[PDB]
């Protein structure tokens, strides 16, 4: 019983951290097979990070303009492309540490574990949703970029994240493992902002049929919903609109705790009114948006508590 | 602004 | 910038994790070196959990009793001792992957990271604080016993906890690595409960420091306070006394912030009277209790954002 | 009751 934000075992993403050095500028990349790939801004000096053209200060550096050690076994450079907004370096040995792995681009709601790292030294775990304005609420600090998002199936890897950059918010902007950003976002110094965001009604749902089945019932309520008229309150409270795939993808939730999403829904319809009348949902005294439904079939008995 | 890291 | 609850990166712990099997009953163990520690109720079927005498079941069981598999290598078991409310299993193999590590038991109100294991098998991280009534509010299902708890400064493992059972609250009991209990529980399916838990208050003024270094301000005041006259107060809202060592622990931290301890508790005084008006300290709507000012200093900027 | 898990 019990539920926690819980991240990923880190190990086998432990064994692909280097560091990646550029003049004076340090950072980590991701050491599969044998490739490092990192952010590209590894090249830049601070005055070229506000107007950076990468083409032009790429075809500037050479294999070895880039430093790569591993703990503290150096790793020669024997090539580079740029990829969008990453660098790929091939180096001369292949990572003996390399796992089943896979890229994939995560998309808006989903989930998450980061590794902290500073020069090339995992320093900590935890677990994240990107977010629909495409952001997510790290911590990072300086030295932080290179830094990957994972999730494990099994024995696989899935790399979905790196990260680049800080926003004026506070929150965090980056890139799946092929370059291309999440969000509007550029990695240069310039004006630049999180849109605004929206809270993930998905994610809610999952939330409260993970209280139901660790056996907690008291926010229930007798009524029931169309999806449209619960539509037109989540608007008003800044929720994302639930559509019919969202109501399907919660099925074996629903069958696990034989509360119809309908009949859920107009529970949470109630909670966004009402308040919580200062009580708690699994330890919260407001309302969470951070585990999808796979989260919680993961974590969950496959047993409710009835 | 904006802040690489 | 940004703040979460941060475990641990457990790529040294995965590595010692094993699969302890005695007749029908399997969870977790750990292997360090030559021995794998697990909990004794290993050796006990569902009936004779309500009134175990260890010592006599015990004596009732060889080595060959005892399966431990890491991954799919079975090791073979040469010798058993009883350490309080543990086993020792000694093995014919060394564990190649021992990292530098130590046993230590942890104080109330002390923070750590716990690998969830089913089957010999890491399934997830998370961070926890081991709370004045002695449990930790986890997150396990059955299976999950001989998980453990730890911390890492530098490149050594302290252990200081292994999952030995679940109570009525739905909170987890357990042992330091000599197996010892934290708390005044015992090994049996019998009536136990919680005491009642109190508010770890050196950790919510950490918590307090830690939004100022990051740059909010708005909780603070123009008021101080005695030690004695702030107790009174976290008497009535059931918070830990506040002690002069507490006062001292915050000592880089008030150095840090320019803010003075006693001036803190003032403005945590005025939290406690008034509320938050339905505003957030570090994305919170609440006080929060599970950041150590050790926490603190290792996530946080050393550098103020004044 | 207790559950030892």
């Amino acid at each position: 019983s019990g539920f926690r934000k819980m991240a990923f075992p880190s190990g086998k993403v432990e064994g692909c951290m280097v560091q990646v050095t550029c003049g004076t500028t340090t950072l980590n990349g991701l050491w599969l097979d044998d490739t490092v790939y990192c952010p590209r801004h590894v090249i830049c000096t601070a005055e070229d990070m506000l107007n950076p053209n990468y083409e032009d200060l790429l075809i500037r550096k050479s294999n070895h303009s880039f430093l790569v050690q591993a703990g503290n076994v150096q790793l020669r450079v024997i090539g580079h492309s740029m990829q969008n907004c990453l660098l790929r370096l091939k180096v001369d040995t292949s990572n003996p540490k390399t796992p089943k792995y896979k890229f994939v681009r995560i998309q808006p709601g989903q989930t998450f574990s980061v590794l902290a790292c500073y020069n090339g030294s995992p320093s900590g775990v935890y677990q994240c949703a990107m977010r629909p304005n495409h952001t997510i609420k790290g911590s990072f600090l300086n030295g932080s970029c290179g830094s990957v998002g994972f999730n494990i199936d099994y024995d696989c890897v899935s790399f979905c994240y790196m990260h680049h950059m800080e926003l004026p918010t506070g929150v965090h902007a980056g890139t799946d493992l092929e370059g291309k950003f999440y969000g509007p976002f550029v990695d240069r110094q310039t004006a630049q902002a999180a849109g605004t965001d929206t809270t993930i009604t998905l994610n809610v749902l999952a939330w409260l049929y993970a209280a139901v089945i660790n056996g907690d019932r008291w926010f229930l309520n007798r009524f029931t919903t169309t999806l449209n008229d619960f539509n037109l309150v989540a608007m008003k409270y800044n929720y994302e609109p639930l559509t019919q795939d969202h109501v399907d993808i919660l099925g074996p939730l629903s069958a696990q705790t034989g509360i119809a999403v309908l009949d859920m829904c107009a529970a949470l319809k109630e909670l966004l009114q009402n308040g919580m009348n200062g009580r708690t949902i699994l330890g919260s005294t407001i309302l969470e948006d951070e585990f999808t439904p796979f989260d919680v079939v993961r974590q969950c008995s496959g047993v409710t508590f009835q | 602004e904006s802040t690489l890291q």
